[PDB]
RNA sequence: GCUUGAGUCUCGUAGAGGGGGGUAGAAUUCCAGGUGUAGCGGUGAAAUGCGUAGAGAUCUGGAGGAAUACCGGUGGCGAAGGCGGCCCCCUGGACGAAGACUGACGCUCAGGUGCGAAAGCGUGGGGAGCAAACAGGAUUAGAUACCCUGGUAGUCCACGCCGUAAACGAUGUCGACUUGGAGGUUGUGCCCUUGAGGCGUGGCUUCCGGAGCUAACGCGUUAAGUCGACCGCCUGGGGAGUA
């Protein structure tokens, strides 16, 4: 039933942020840690954390422009019961380029903009503006 | 629901230690136990519908576990429906 | 439902009627069975006694 | 409440008629206004209270 | 080993057979190996409603530790008897003394 | 391999959860009798009906079946159906408090299987009250009705059928996330127990209400919000859930 952790991350946030919420928690795992890093560093949240060693905990922190909170819009795109791979030449890009999309390549996981540079495709994980 | 010195017997009797209460080879040997007991229950009566259903919970389990430990140590699978005696 | 009143007082006294029988459960059996439905009166007794 | 025995502690949870008093009149709380309940009825089956005035 | 509050009710006329019976109904119980945590030989009681027509009955607590089969034959000998009236065996939850 | 998902173990707690056996009081009908005497009953009004073989009314003693007043409650329990006197026996689930074992053993599920109100069917039984059918009396233009006097199946038990209901929250199951308020219910930790309590922390429930959602009504941490997994189903009305 916990069968898609992914979505479950892209949607604690999403929500926490809809509750103007600062702080964040859940499960973590190496596939949550990789994503954090993206959202970090293409920076739709101030920070992330992992506390523990037995039972691993992500911990992001979110962050708020004006009024608003950064993230527009959170959504699964691949998940178990229809998964999705686009090639290079037919990576998506959201928003026209504006905002991103987290892909799984074979060199890790990376962004569209990345990917496309990388000159490889992947497993597009969601969609970011 | 199956004494508490009974269930102690076989938890003693089917794992490691008493203690090693929930391991596969016990819980199986917990549920057989209260199954064939209840057949009696059922004989008279029959008409009690609603215990029915949690006996037949309690093999749709058993059947569960009984699978799963098939697909880990079948030696330990063998052993245990020798041991209990059902699969015929 | 019983009243001894000793000495002094003709009026009757008996209030205590207004307190259970009566119209109380007598006007209730009096008639039409119910059966699941009152369950529907009562689902007003309370829809109403909430305030 | 504790015990049927107790007609004591008891006959004042009833009217003079014998019927047992809702618990929006004693203010009991819930759990025990059914140890209440359960408790008068075995006291009338034991012949140690009315069921009725009749009597 | 189940407990039971236990009382029964004797028919006035029948009051002498009492002792004869608590002593019977005792040495059936201890008989398994049952203890005996309470008995009350209440006597001649008056009655909220007449029953079995006449007023008044002798009544017997009886809290008793015991096997759910002397507790059987127990339920059974109160109708064999017409000199009881009424019985009732009750609840459990550990032994009880005193009360009443 | 892991321990948090899921299981197992200890102790308890609440409960109209189920199956079986006993048993209680009140009422109705009936049988027998005491007293009593010309009406009772029924309606909107009436009549059919009942009573001088003594009715109704009142008292007493019985017989029998059916359901369990008060408690009783937006109370509780069960998967749904549905489950209310009391007691014992047999039994299912739920919950909570400690820690201890198992180590992903899970979720969902076409087909399949089981369960499944009332009516209805088969066999024996049982039959007080109620009541399709039918009969009589009324109403009415008519009255195959609604009202009245009767009353059979049925309603009750056993065993076996049937498998349907607006079988509804008209809302599939499981999991995660998301401001609040006032209750009801039921566990459990702590506190001069010094209060009939004080603060916590679970399961369940009722009423409001925020974002959000909605065609709107409304739903709203028990979602109709935000998300995932799987299943069922819809594709204009009629025809037809018919051939
Ligand atoms: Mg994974
Ligand atoms: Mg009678
Ligand atoms: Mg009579
Ligand atoms: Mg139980
Ligand atoms: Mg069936
Ligand atoms: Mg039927
Ligand atoms: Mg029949
Ligand atoms: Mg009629
Ligand atoms: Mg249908
Ligand atoms: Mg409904
Ligand atoms: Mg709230
Ligand atoms: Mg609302
Ligand atoms: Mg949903
Ligand atoms: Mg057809």
């Amino acid at each position: 039933s916990m069968q898609d952790p992914i979505a479950d991350m892209l949607t604690r946030i999403r929500n926490g942020q809809a509750a103007n919420k600062a702080a964040v928690t859940m499960p973590s795992s190496k596939l949550k840690v990789a994503i954090a890093n993206v959202l970090k560093e293409e920076g739709f949240i101030e920070d992330f954390k992992v506390e523990g060693d037995t039972k691993p905990e992500l911990e992001l922190t979110l962050k708020y422009f004006q009024g608003k909170a950064v993230v527009e819009s959170i959504q699964r795109v691949s998940r178990p019961g229809l998964r999705i791979y686009k090639r290079k030449d037919e990576l998506p890009k959201v928003m026209a380029g504006l905002g991103i999309a987290v892909v799984s390549t074979s060199k890790g996981v990376m962004t569209d903009r990345a990917a496309r540079q990388a000159g490889l495709g992947g497993e597009i994980i969601c969609y970011v503006a | 629901s199956l004494s508490t010195e009974a269930t102690a017997k076989i938890v003693s009797e089917f794992g490691r230690d008493a203690n090693d209460t929930g391991s596969t080879e016990v819980q199986v040997a917990l549920l057989t136990a209260q199954i064939n007991h209840l057949q009696g229950h059922f004989a008279e009566h029959k008409k009690d519908h609603h215990s029915r259903r949690g006996l037949l919970r309690m093999v749709s389990q058993r059947r569960k576990l009984l699978d799963y430990l098939k697909r880990k140590d079948v030696a330990r699978y063998t052993q245990l429906i020798e041991r209990l005696g059902l699969r015929r | 439902i019983k009243v001894r009143e000793n000495e002094p007082f003709d009026v009757a006294l008996r209030r205590f009627k207004r307190s259970c029988e009566k119209a109380g459960v007598l006007a209730e059996v009096r008639r039409r069975e119910f059966y699941e439905k009152p369950t529907t009166e009562r689902k007003r007794a309370k829809a109403s006694a909430v305030k | 409440e504790i015990d049927y025995k107790d007609i004591a502690t008891l006959k004042n949870y009833i009217t003079e008629s014998g019927k047992i008093v809702p618990s929006r009149i004693t203010g009991t709380r819930a759990k025990y206004q059914r140890q209440l309940a359960r408790a008068i009825k075995r006291a009338r089956y034991l012949s140690l209270l009315p069921y009725t005035d009749r009597h | 080993m189940r407990h039971y509050e236990i009382v029964f009710m004797v028919h006035p006329d029948q009051s002498e057979q009492v002792p004869g019976m608590i002593e019977r109904y005792t040495a059936a119980i201890t008989g398994a190996e049952g203890k005996i945590h309470r008995l009350e030989d209440w006597g001649r009681r008056q009655l909220a409603y007449p029953i079995n027509k006449l007023h008044k009955a002798h009544y017997v607590l009886m809290n008793v530790e015991a096997p759910q089969e002397v507790i059987d034959e127990l339920e059974t000998t109160f109708r064999f008897n017409d000199a009881v009236i009424r019985s009732m065996v009750m609840r459990t939850k550990h032994a009880v003394t005193e009360a009443s």
